[PDB]
C-alpha cells in the first residue's frame, strides 16, 4: 500500500564502499612512498 | 491507553521479520495521537467554516489535503477512500 | 486653516482631481483633504508622486466656493476653501482611473487651458 | 510572465514605506521570488477550501482562511 | 463484527470514534468519517514503520529503534516537511 | 487600504499561478484580500531585512539580507 | 539563585551542537534570561492544564501539551 | 547521545520557578525529563539562529545582539 519509494542510496552506498577502500589504499600507498 | 497493539499489528504486517523498542513504541503512539489532533482539529474548523453539525467523509479528506504534503496526501485519500468503500459495501 | 495654506513657495506640487495645491511637506504629512478616502494620497511620498503632478499653473485665493463664479466654472464648489490653480497637465493610470468609477468617483480633466 | 509586469517601482515602493534608506540591484528578483512562494502557498490553501465548498470560485472568505490556517 | 473488521481496517474505528465526540470537535460525527481518520492513521503508520524497517535492514540491526526512526523521517522529504517542528526525546 | 502593487498585473500573476487548478474565477474581494495580505506580508519581510541589514552594518539592504530573514523565519 | 546552577560548560556544550565556534562572556548571562523565560512560559501553561483537570501535580500529558501550545511538539513522554 | 544540561542544576531551576509561580507543587520525573528535552531543543535552534546571525555579521563570535536579533527575527 505504502509509497514505496526505492532509494538508488544503496548503490551510492556500494560506490562509496569502493572510494572509501580505493582511498585507504591510495593514502596509504602516498604516505609509504612519501617517508618523510 | 494507546494505540501500540494497532501499532505492533501494522508493523508485524508491513514487516513480519523485525522488532521495535520501547523508545519506538513511545515515539510511534507521540506521532499517532499528533496526526490524529491535527486532523480533528482541522476538520473541527472546516465544520465550523460549512456551519455543519457532523464531520463527514469529506471534512476528513479536506483536511487531509490541508495537513500533509502533495503525494503522501493523495495516498492517504486514496487508502481512506478504499476503507469507506469497503466499509459501506 | 493653517494646515492647508502652503508654507514654502520651493518644492510645490498640485492634484489632478480638486486641484489642491500644497507643499511636499504638507502632501506627505497630511495629504490630500479635499479627497482622501478615495485616494489613500496620506501616509507616503510614493502615492503623491503617482498621482499628483508638478505641471500646474495659476493661483487663485479659493475661500467662498458657494458663492464664486471662478468656483462654479471650475467646478470647486463642492470643495474646501484653498490655494486651487486653473490648470494642470497629467493623467491617472488606467488602474488608478477604473477604481475611482468603479467606487462611484467622476473622473474629469482639470486641464481647462487650451493646446495650440 | 507577469512576475516582470509587477512594476518594480511597485516593489520599491513597499519597500521605502519604513526604514529602508538603501536598496540593491538584485533585491527585485529575490522579492518577487518571494511574493511568488508566498502566493502560491496562500493560493493552494484557497483552491484547497474552495474545492471543499464545491464552489468553482474562490472568494474573500476562502483567502481569510487560507491565511487563517497559513497563520498570517 | 467490529466497525474495525467490517472496513477491513486495523486501526480502532471505535477508539476514534470516540475520542472524537470527546473532544467534541463537533456537535455529532459521520459514519464515513470515523473510518476515513482510522484509514488516514493507519496509512501513516505504516508508511512510517516501512521507511523504519528499511533504514533498520540498512543498519543491520533486527529492532527499530528511535534512530532509525529518525532516520527515516529525515531521508523522507515530505516526512521531513510534515514533522519539521517535532521533537523526539533522546 | 493603500495599495502600491497594480490591480492588473497582481490579477494576472494570480491567474497565470493559479494554473493548479485550471479555470477557477476569483472573486474581486478575494483578490483585494490577496492583494493586501501580500503587501503586508512584504511589507514585514522589509522590515526584518532592514533590522538584518542595521545588524550587519551596511543601510543599504541586499539579497542576503532577505535570505537570512527568511531563514532565520523559517519560510 | 539556581538559574546559574546552568554550567558554563552546559551552555558552551549547547552552542557546540548548534554550530557556534566562538563564545563571548555576555553570552552565558542571556542564555541563562531566555531559558529561564522559555521555562516560565511553559510551567505557567502546565500550571494552567494542570488547574483544568483539578490534578495536584503536573504531568508530562500536560508538558507536552504546553509545548504544544508554544508550537514545539515532542514526542516520547506520550 | 547524552543531555546536555546537568540534571540536578536544571530540576533545581525547575523547581524554583514551579515554587514561584505556586507553592506546594510536585512535578513527575518524566515531566522534569520532558522539561529538559524541550528546554535543549529550544536552546540548540536558538543557538542556529544566532550562528547565523554572527556568519551575517561577518564575525566568529557570537554575541548577545545577535541572540537578541535572532529573538526578535523569530518573534517572541
Ligand atoms: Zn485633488
Amino acid at each position: 500500500r505504502t509509497r514505496n519509494e526505492m532509494t538508488a542510496e544503496e548503490k551510492r552506498r556500494a560506490h562509496q564502499k569502493e572510494l572509501a577502500a580505493q582511498l585507504n589504499e591510495e593514502a596509504k600507498r602516498r604516505l609509504t612512498e612519501q617517508k618523510g | 491507553e494507546s494505540y501500540a497493539i494497532y501499532v505492533y499489528k501494522v508493523l508485524k504486517q508491513v514487516h513480519p521479520d523485525t522488532g521495535i523498542s520501547s523508545k519506538a513504541m513511545s515515539i510511534m503512539n507521540s506521532f499517532v495521537n499528533d496526526v490524529f489532533e491535527r486532523i480533528a482539529g482541522e476538520a473541527s474548523r472546516l465544520a465550523h467554516y460549512n456551519k455543519r453539525s457532523t464531520i463527514t467523509s469529506r471534512e476528513i479528506q479536506t483536511a487531509v489535503r490541508l495537513l500533509l504534503p502533495g503525494e503522501l496526501a493523495k495516498h492517504a485519500v486514496s487508502e481512506g477512500t478504499k476503507a469507506v468503500t469497503k466499509y459501506t459495501s | 486653516a493653517l494646515e492647508t495654506v502652503p508654507k514654502d513657495l520651493r518644492h510645490l506640487r498640485a492634484c489632478l482631481l480638486c486641484s489642491l495645491v500644497k507643499t511636499i511637506d504638507q502632501f506627505e504629512y497630511d495629504g490630500c483633504d479635499n479627497c482622501d478616502a478615495y485616494l489613500q494620497m496620506k501616509g507616503n511620498r510614493e502615492m503623491v508622486y503617482d498621482c499628483t503632478s508638478s505641471s500646474f499653473d495659476g493661483i487663485i485665493a479659493m475661500m467662498s466656493p458657494e458663492d464664486s463664479w471662478v468656483s462654479k466654472w471650475q467646478r470647486v464648489s463642492n470643495f474646501k476653501p484653498g490655494v486651487y490653480a486653473v490648470s494642470v497637465t497629467g493623467r491617472l493610470p488606467q488602474g488608478i482611473v477604473r477604481e475611482l468609477k468603479s467606487r462611484g468617483v467622476a473622473y474629469k480633466s482639470r486641464d481647462t487651458a487650451i493646446k495650440t | 510572465d507577469n512576475i516582470q509586469g509587477i512594476t518594480k517601482p511597485a516593489i520599491r515602493r513597499l519597500a521605502r514605506r519604513g526604514g529602508v534608506k538603501r536598496i540593491s540591484g538584485l533585491i527585485y528578483e529575490e522579492t518577487r521570488g518571494v511574493l511568488k512562494v508566498f502566493l502560491e502557498n496562500v493560493i493552494r490553501d484557497a483552491v484547497t477550501y474552495t474545492e471543499h465548498a464545491k464552489r468553482k470560485t474562490v472568494t474573500a472568505m476562502d483567502v481569510v482562511y487560507a491565511l487563517k490556517r497559513q497563520g498570517r | 463484527k467490529t466497525r474495525s473488521s467490517r472496513a477491513g481496517l486495523q486501526f480502532p474505528v471505535g477508539r476514534v470514534h470516540r475520542l472524537l465526540r470527546k473532544g467534541n470537535y463537533a456537535e455529532r460525527v459521520g459514519a464515513g468519517a470515523p473510518v476515513y481518520l482510522a484509514a488516514v492513521l493507519e496509512y501513516l503508520t505504516a508508511e512510517i514503520l516501512e521507511l523504519a524497517g528499511n533504514a533498520a535492514r540498512d543498519n543491520k540491526k533486527t529492532r527499530i529503534i528511535p534512530r532509525h526512526l529518525q532516520l527515516a523521517v529525515r531521508n523522507d522529504e515530505e516526512l521531513n516537511k510534515l514533522l519539521g517542528r517535532v521533537t523526539i526525546a533522546q | 487600504t493603500e495599495l502600491l502593487i497594480r490591480k492588473l498585473p497582481f490579477q494576472r500573476l494570480v491567474r497565470e499561478i493559479a494554473q493548479f487548478k485550471t479555470d477557477l474565477r476569483f472573486q474581486s474581494s478575494a483578490v483585494m484580500a490577496l492583494q493586501e495580505a501580500s503587501e503586508a506580508y512584504l511589507v514585514a519581510l522589509f522590515e526584518d531585512t532592514n533590522l538584518c541589514a542595521i545588524h550587519a552594518k551596511r543601510v543599504t539592504i541586499m539579497p542576503k539580507d532577505i535570505q537570512l530573514a527568511r531563514r532565520i523565519r523559517g519560510e
